[PDB]
Formats: C-alpha cells, structure tokens, sequence
C-alpha cells in the first residue's frame, strides 16, 4: 500500500507512506477464491486507512511532540523577567 | 562572612535561622499575648504584649491570637511584633545586615506579599528579600527534583507539583483544612466525652493532646468497630491541673476529619483526593514520575499511621499499573526550612534577591514580578 | 462536666 | 392535535419548550441537588434530590451537580431526573403523544446519541424523536443557509461551517474551553484580591458576577495598562448576603481567556484561531462566503465587546482582500432552540421523525444513520 | 479572608 499527498498554500506539507501486508488464503473454485481476496483486501485497506485516520487523531501529542512542545511543562507561555529561575532545578541535579 | 536570614514565617508556628544549615535556629509558635486582667503589683514585670515562648508559659493570664489565620496575615500590626521578636531576641542580629528569605502559601491573596516586601524594606531595612513559595523548598529538602509535595501545615494545606525544579502553576491545589482546622474539630468531639475546652488558653493544651495522642486510621469503620467492641485505644492524658481525661474512640476521629471534611461541614474533598486530582491535572507524560516522587512535608502530616492510609487511598484511586510511593522523610516538620536554607546558600540565587534599589524603582509591586 | 467547668 | 417539543437540554442550562412559538417555554438550570445535611424538622416535607430551578434556589444546603459535563453525559440517572421535570412541571405535558426534537454538539461519543434515544424511547415512551446538531439549528435562527456557526454554550465550544445547509463534516473543530472554563478561572483569579469562592454553591455566585460585569476588551495590553494607572474599570458586586465586593483588572482577564487558552492552561488555540481554521479546512471558492457571514451563538458569546474584538482578531488572520463580518444576532442565548422550533415546523421534515416501530425493527443504532 | 471563611 503506497501513499503521497502534498499541499502549497503558503508553504509545503507532504505526506508520503507505505506498508508492506502479507498473509495466505485456502482455494476453493476461483469465484468463491476470489471473494476470499477481496474480502482481505478490504479489511487490510481498511485496517490502514483506519490506522492513518488515529495516527493524525495522535501525533500532535506523541510524535509531534517529540520533536517540539506545543506548551511548556508549566502549561503557560514563558515569563521572560523570571529567566534564571528555570536553572535553579538543574543546579539541584548537580548539588 | 555575611549570610542570609530564612524565617518560615509559617501559620501557626515561626521558625528562623541561617542560611546554610541542616536545621532551623529557633523554633516559636506565632502566638501574640495580650493580659485580659489588670495587675494590681505594678513593677513586677508589666509588659503590654509577650510574644512566642513567653506568651505559652503565661498563657493562663493571656489573652492568645495568630497573626496569620489560613496562611493570610490578619494583623499586620502584630506580624511586626513578631518579626521584631524574631530578628531582635531569637537570633538577636540586625536586619540590616543580612538577606530575608520569607515563604509564603500559594494562592494567597494580592497585598500579602506586598505587605510583607513593604514591611520587611520600610521598618527592617534589609539589604536583600526573597518571597518563596512554601511548597517547592520541600522538594529541594528532599533531594528530588521531580514529583508532588503534600505540604500541610497550621493554617493551609496544598499539594503542588514540580517537575526537573520547575513547578506547574496550573495543577496548584489549596485546601483551608489544615491542622488548626482539626484542634477545633478536637475542641468539638471531645465535648461528647464530658470534657470542655473553649478557651484560647486551653485550646494549647487541645492542640498538645492532639499531637500526642491522635493517629490516622488505615480503616476508619474497622477502627471504630475496634472501639465499640472492647476498649483497648483509651490512653490517659493529664492536664496542667492534675486531672487525668481519657480519650478513646477519639484518637482516629480527629485525624479522619482530613480525609473526609464533611465532618467539619466543608465541601471540598479529603487530602488523598485533592492529591489525586492535582497529579492527574499534571501533564501525561510525567505522571509515571509523579506517583513516586509523592512527597509528604509541614507538621500535620506527621500523623502516625498516615503514610500507609495515603498509600493505600491513592493507590486506590490511581490505576494499578502506577507505582505508588509515599516518601515520608523522618523529619518532614523542617522540610520547608531545609529548602528554603538549600536554595538561600546557591550561589545562582545570589541574583534572585530583589535589592532595596530594585525596590525603589517600581514600589512593593516589584515582588509580583521576580518571585515566581 | 469532667474536665474543664464544674459540672 | 399535537405539537412537537424542542429540548436543547445542552450543559449549563436546559431549554424546551413547543415547536412553532418564537421563544422557549421553560428555561431552566440543568442540575441536580443532593441534601448535603440530614433534616430534622418533620412534617414539612423532604425530597432527596431538588432538580432544576428548585436546586439554584436552595443551593445553600445542597451539592449540586451538573448532569453533563463537556458536553458529555457523565451521569445518566440525573439526565433522567432533568428530562422528567422539564415534561411534567415545567412543560406540564405527558411526553408519550409528543414527538420530540433533540441537540447534539458535533464529535460527541456515538454512545451517548445511542443512549439518548434509547432513554427517550423505553422510559419516557415518546412516539417518536429526532436528534440535531446543536450548531448547525443556529445556523436557520438566523435564516442563512449557508455560514459558519461558533457555538459556545456554557461547558463546549464548536465552530461549524455550513453550506447550502449540508455542514461540513471535515471542518468542525470542537473546543473544549467554554463558560464553565472561563468560570473557574475567574474564581483562580478572583483570589488574587483576596475573594475565595470554593463550595460548589459559591460557583454560582461567581457564574453570575462573571455573566454580568465580565466584558472581552479590544486590546488586551492597552486595556490592561489603563487597568493598570487608574481606577476607571473598578466595578462592584453585591453577593446574596450583603457584602460588597469590588473587581477591577478581573473584569476582561477572565473572559479574554476565550482567545489566549494559555491563561487557563490549555494548550489549544483560541476561538478566533479555531474559526479562522474552519474557514481555512474548507475550500477556496466558499471561504469567503464563510467570512461574510460569520454567526456566533450561544450563551458564552453575550459577552460586551466580543463582536469587535472577534472581527479584528479574524480580519487580521484573514488576507486584506475578504471582508470580514461578525453576524451577532440579540438573542444569541437562544438562538439554537428558535432554529429547531423552525425545523420541527416545516411541512417537509415529518417523514424524518425516527418512530417507535422504526426503532424496535432496527434498535438504538438506527440513530446512527438517520440523524446526519 | 475577607469573603468566605475568616481570615
Ligand atoms: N504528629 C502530628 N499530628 C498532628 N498534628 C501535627 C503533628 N505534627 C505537627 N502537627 C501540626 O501541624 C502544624 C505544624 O506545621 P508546620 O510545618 O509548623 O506549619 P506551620 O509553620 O504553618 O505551623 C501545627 O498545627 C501542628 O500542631
Ligand atoms: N455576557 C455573558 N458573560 C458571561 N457569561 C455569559 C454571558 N452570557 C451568557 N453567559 C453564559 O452562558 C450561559 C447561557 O448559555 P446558553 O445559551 O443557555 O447555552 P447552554 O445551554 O449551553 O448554556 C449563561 O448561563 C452564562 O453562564
Ligand atoms: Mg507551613
Ligand atoms: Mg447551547
């Protein structure tokens, strides 16, 4: 399963994605064979579309939030007069 | 050669010292004397007001008062006596030559800090002040840097979360009930007993049988069937009078009222509860941390049995995946004190104290500003 | 009373 | 013969009334009261639980709570209490010969539709019932088809773009910052000048000094400096039991919370950002459309200067060639029931009603795909 | 305090 979207309104943002699947099936005639293959398909396609659908429902959070923090720890923006204050924990790590 | 003065300044009781010790100088409760007769053998000893020790030891002619009631100073006009008798009796040094580390509740009103910048500058002098929060030295004291402390004192009770030393303003937790709030509960219960208590002078010796006999319960109903099963939990207690009172049943009942303030016709939920929901308004990714850096400090915490109860309580109330830990240093009275003391003798708070200068740019408003 | 007052 | 009933029924307060009047019949405080104290006065009668308009006028005994939380029902038994008052002593009608028209804000959990029809069906025996999306009626208060709707009832927040009726199910963002929000800040800031506000009843004291003198500025820094040099924003209160007090700077921090949520400690964005973000999800040819006709609603948009402000704020995130306009309409508050009193009378929507033998041939998930 | 409860 492959994927690219990307989107320029005032800057770039892409998406690009793919997943290996693999599984086996028992044969019977190839009509009712085939039906069997497609109904794997459809739950495999639907299984990653539904596993992207939650990965953008999480990231902002987890992944997102790995590189950067939408907030600090204090849950409100820096107060930029207090600045040596932020060290004082730190300097306990090495006392 | 100079050092800095950390004053608790704490409700109820005062303590005082040096920067840079393991332990506070002098200890004295916040009691402010006034006589309620008239003397009739004047030149024997007539003083307007005794402050700390000497208005305990004469409290039976005294008319007893705090200067902070729930952490918010009441009288200003008897907070200067005692600071007065702190600087210039306890320790019997100058202000003026040394910095003042003051602490204060979070969540108190606006003037209370003002206040106190303004006094400590406009009557004391001081070179240098700080205004710390009372909570977060107890996590310095404790050598961790993440975790929640539970800091219950005289006058208010707040759990408040830190993390890697910065604290999370957002997740700060208050609570009235405090350990005053359970010597009138006491001063209520024993009544049913036979015994009355009403008068400030013997609300001491309520507050002296509180903190010698009362102990926290693990099981409040198991405890209570205990005593009404067979009396085995009466201990005697004797008066300044000789009499010997026996409180039974009322050892537990006391403690209990934290866990539950309904008893005391509060609202708010009890002190296991109000730590629970200020950890869980903490961020995700820390609470792991969180539930084993919790942190009990002040004096009413002190309780016998009160760490297997708040274990047990918050594991109850917290997932079983969490690692539940109830560190209780042995010396929790002091924590307060031995942070501010740590984070006084840093060398990196040296340019934390707002100077006088700094107070005459902006007026007492400025301690809005630095202190965090 | 018991303790504290009389009665 | 019959007319159907319209119950927003949304968090905070409860709205119901008959389809095809141009004002709700019963407007009434979604709560419910528990008796916090044992009575002891016979023969007088006791309930053990007030609901409704009863419990705000005996607060004073009574814990209240709040059936929805979020917009969430979070205990289902009081929603049955709540449902059950406003058909038989507020609407004064039997609710099994009534076809009953429904509210839902967008995104909630498919459990609680489900739940909701399942109650409204088996306890209350209705004939048959519909369920809407809370803000896409407001959208037809105001007689636009097209539009984008910010809903911002006391406890949730959506903004919802519709066109040509059909809304856009891509584009709604909820928002979980709402009245309720912005009144426990007010209290968290209230303390700042000394006025502690806890008890769930005082909740409504506050609710009400925040309802009427709390007012969003234009610019929060100028405001905020002049707040600063005089006494010109300094307003007065006058709580149930005589005392005075006085908020000055509290009076727009509280609300402005609204498009700063940093101030309340949520990482989201505000409500001009989170419109303008519905505006921007959707296409390129209709975003203007949307800009021109921007419609606020609910209670917590009655705010005195939120039109303007909302117009500079989205005028300046928007490029300089659309043209901005804030559709505020007077009756904003109400705006979500007259919309359904508009639906539930048209000729046209009578063969969408869910019936009872709809609903035992194909059980509670039906709802699920005939409710849009 | 100065508005519920004393201090
Ligand atoms: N073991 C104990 N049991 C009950 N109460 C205690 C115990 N130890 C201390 N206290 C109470 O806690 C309070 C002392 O706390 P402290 O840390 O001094 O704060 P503060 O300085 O505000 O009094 C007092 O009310 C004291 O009686
Ligand atoms: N001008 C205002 N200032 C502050 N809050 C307000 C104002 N107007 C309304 N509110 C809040 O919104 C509530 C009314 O909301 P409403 O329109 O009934 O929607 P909901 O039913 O979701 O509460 C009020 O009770 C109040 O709490
Ligand atoms: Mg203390
Ligand atoms: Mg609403």
């Amino acid at each position: 399963l492959k994927i690219q979207v990307h989107y320029y309104e005032d800057g770039n943002v892409q998406l690009v994605s793919h997943k290996d699947v693999q599984d086996s099936v028992t044969v019977s005639n190839e009509v009712q064979t085939t039906k069997e293959f497609i109904k794997i398909i459809e739950s495999a396609e639907n299984e990653y579309q539904t596993a992207i659908s939650e990965n953008y429902q999480t990231m902002s959070d987890t992944t997102f939030k790995a590189l950067r923090r939408q907030l600090p720890v204090t849950r409100t923006k820096i107060d930029w007069n207090k600045i040596l204050s932020y060290k004082i924990g730190k300097e306990m790590q090495n006392a | 050669d100079i050092a800095a003065l950390v004053v608790d300044n704490g409700s109820g009781m005062c303590k005082a010292g040096f920067a840079g010790d393991d332990a506070p100088r002098a200890v004295f409760p916040s009691i402010v004397g006034r006589p309620r007769h008239q003397g009739v053998m004047v030149g024997m000893g007539q003083k307007d007001s005794y402050v700390g020790d000497e208005a305990q030891s004469k409290r039976g002619i005294l008319t007893l008062k705090y200067p902070i009631e729930h952490g918010i100073v009441t009288n200003w006009d008897d907070m200067e006596k005692i600071w007065h008798h702190t600087f210039y009796n306890e320790l019997r040094v100058a202000p003026e030559e040394h910095p003042v580390l003051l602490t204060e509740a979070p969540l108190n009103p606006k003037a209370n800090r003002e206040k106190m910048t303004q006094i400590m500058f406009e009557t004391f002098n001081t070179p240098a002040m700080y205004v710390a929060i009372q909570a977060v030295l107890s996590l310095y004291a404790s050598g961790r840097t993440t975790g929640i402390v539970m800091d219950s004192g005289d006058g208010v009770t707040h759990t408040v979360p830190i993390y890697e030393g910065y604290a999370l303003p957002h997740a700060i937790l208050r609570l009235d009930l405090a350990g005053r709030d359970l010597t009138d509960y006491l001063m209520k219960i024993l009544t049913e007993r036979g015994y009355s208590f009403t008068t400030t002078a013997e609300r001491e010796i309520v507050r002296d049988i509180k903190e010698k006999l009362c102990y926290v319960a693990l099981d409040f109903e198991q405890e209570m069937a205990t005593a009404a099963s067979s009396s085995s939990l009466e201990k005697s207690y004797e008066l300044p009078d000789g009499q010997v009172i026996t409180i039974g049943n009322e050892r537990f009942r006391c403690p209990e009222a934290l866990f539950q303030p309904s008893f005391l016709g509060m609202e708010s939920c009890g002190i296991h509860e109000t730590t629970f929901n200020s950890i869980m308004k903490c961020d995700v990714d820390i609470r792991k941390d969180l539930y084993a850096n919790t942190v009990l400090s002040g004096g009413t915490t002190m309780y016998p049995g009160i760490a297997d109860r708040m274990q047990k309580e918050i594991t109850a109330l917290a997932p079983s995946t969490m690692k539940i830990k109830i560190i209780a240093p042995p010396e929790r009275k002091y924590s307060v004190w031995i942070g501010g003391s740590i984070l006084a003798s840093l060398s990196t708070f040296q340019q934390m104290w707002i100077s006088k200068q700094e107070y005459d740019e902006s007026g007492p408003s400025i301690v809005h500003r630095k202190c965090f | 009373w018991x303790a504290x007052c009389p009665a």
